[PDB]
């Protein structure tokens, strides 16, 4: 087995707002093993009012952090995902970002950049600058691998004027897996 | 040892690819070596020390930053090399407006559209080729690039209201392959005033 | 069996210019069954005159529609790719996009779009950027198809990328989607 | 046996200083067999003064060429790498396709993309990646050619001091030859 789903169509399991304890956004994360590297898939979908009114502004930031452990399971009390990643058919250490190619601390060799696109409700298209940052940091002593996300936007005009459901396009990345 | 010439004259094109041949020096084993550069803050050129072929390197050139170069080579068991950079059109023309005409006056100048390119002065890469966007449907104004001072002269042809129009700036030659697909035509409007 | 070919370099099999019998453009589509996703590959190449004169204009859009069925074959009647896809070592439901993640709607819906970009090198070497909009299912056209996967190469430039006629070759675009089990 | 390594954290194995005999820069090249295509992974770290003072200029093009033979090993005397690629546990299956990327304009041999160079202060200056497959034979024992190009243009320099050249990882896919 070589898949860590969140789900094909998941429920609300990711939080965004600094202060909330309820899940208010859905995060579709799929990691598959492919030889010596691991591919990626990420799609955040809004599931509240606060995530839907985020794109009234012209400069936003959507921070999602996933603090793993020494086996491969998400610690739900310190990360931003309140639901463990479960496999497809059936030790998930072989899916983590490697600590030899991406070591712990400068160190700009941990970042993975890219771009996804937000399609507005009026018909226009807006690009979002994805920053995927591997390990670089220890938030506690129990954490052994860190994989964070960030969906920045800097546009001139506002994308929306009222509430619309925030869905981002799929983003694909690759990293070197821990053996 | 002693060369076969006195001053080597060569040329290279702006924004060329890496390891492009500039020129080939020669003399009467022979070890070619650049010993001095008069502009020295980038290493821009590379002399092949076995055969004497000046190549460009991984940092590419810029005519608008520095017009020409001068480097003195030495062959060991000296002579000047003056490399002049050939200009390409890698710079979009910009425009830094009002016009007052009279009733039914034929071939009277209106105004002067100023335009400030940054390439070699006197070529086709600095001469702004003015075209039209909207306003010459009835055939009113003819446009012209004055080659001495780079001005878009507009002058009446059919004499004659607030018949405004708009021009689109471009160069006389084609844009370079790194700057084309980034140029978008911005229609600069001009209001005329009849009396 | 984990490769869905169209050929490494096929003949003219796609159809652009709506209302035409014979094919006029090549199309390479490679779908690899990789775990829980499908790693895609798409590349256009012109094989007539009308597809080659497309980039004389600056606002053009190339549209390719594919309509699969329930067993996993391209219907050659109403789609654009008039050639059934083969395997590398010849059912093909395992490469199709899943209806769990990308479902059909019938009245908006924006969770089944994959936006990306390829580039067009012109006749003088200038790279023009094209916008690709892969749209999974979203719209059932008739009563025989089961999966819909459309492509759309779009260009909105400031100048014309060509003036004479040259071969319209696009860059290899690499996407990913969730597959049907 | 479906990964061609250089090592996840290698030593110096590439030469960008054109005319220097020792290796002075590190690149990671990982090519995995994935069905009928091969996924790509490339980034470039500098390990000398000349590579780290490349990005004090506005227009810089970095070139890396690889010349495989008919078997699949890197010829270490003409290519830009100086150490051949190693498996995880011949290597003809990772080489690009001759019938899909043929030898001779021919714009069908190219794969374009984008990576980013985060500066010493942080500005996200984008570099344009140009991957060019076979297209050219340099001699009579080369049979497969891969060529990268990291082309940067900018209005001002990314840095005024030497820090370290690290490009972002880049992902590509090409048809492989069985």
């Amino acid at each position: 087995n070589n898949t860590l789903w969140t789900g094909p169509k998941p429920e609300a399991n990711c939080i965004i707002e600094y202060g909330k304890q309820n899940p208010d956004s859905k995060l579709t994360l799929i990691l598959v093993k492919n030889g010596g590297i691991v591919n990626g898939y990420v799609t955040l979908m809004g599931a509240s009012d606060y995530v839907n009114t985020l794109f009234k502004n012209k400069n936003v930031s959507i921070n999602v952090e996933l603090y793993f452990d020494a086996t491969g399971h998400i610690l739900p009390d310190s990360s931003s995902l309140k639901t463990d990643l479960e496999l497809k058919y059936k030790s998930a250490r072989g899916f983590m970002p490697s600590t030899t190619a991406y070591p712990f601390v400068t160190h700009n060799e941990n970042y993975i950049f890219g771009q996804c696109y937000y399609k507005a409700s009026d018909g226009a298209l807006f690009p979002l600058e994805v920053t995927v940052m591997l390990n670089k940091r220890l938030p506690d002593s129990r954490t052994s691998y860190v994989m964070t996300f960030l969906w920045s936007l800097n546009a001139g005009l506002a994308p929306e004027t009222t509430q619309a459901t925030l869905i981002t396009s799929p983003f694909t990345f690759s990293y070197i897996r821990e053996d | 040892p002693v060369f076969t010439q006195d001053v080597f004259v060569g040329s290279v094109e702006e924004l060329s690819a890496a390891h492009t041949l500039v020129m080939k020096i020669n003399a009467t084993k022979i070890s070619y070596r650049i010993v001095s550069l008069e502009p020295a803050y980038p290493p821009v050129f590379y002399l092949n020390k076995d055969t004497g072929e000046i190549y460009t390197t991984s940092v590419t050139l810029d005519r608008e930053e520095h017009s020409s170069y001068t480097l003195t080579v030495e062959a060991r068991d000296q002579a000047q090399v003056q490399i002049r950079i050939l200009d390409v059109n890698d710079n979009i023309p910009v425009v830094e407006l009002e016009g007052m005409v009279e009733e039914n006056q034929v071939n009277v100048e209106v105004t002067r559209i100023k335009v400030f390119d940054a390439d070699e002065i006197g070529s086709d890469n600095w001469l702004a080729n003015f075209t039209f966007a909207s306003g010459n449907e009835g055939g009113y104004f003819h446009i012209e690039t004055d080659a001495q001072t780079n001005e878009g002269i507009v002058t009446l042809i059919k004499e004659v209201k607030n018949l405004d129009f708009s021009v689109i700036v471009a160069n006389k030659a084609a844009f370079h392959k790194s700057i084309r697909s980034k140029y978008k035509p911005t229609p600069i409007p001009i209001k005329v005033k009849v009396k």
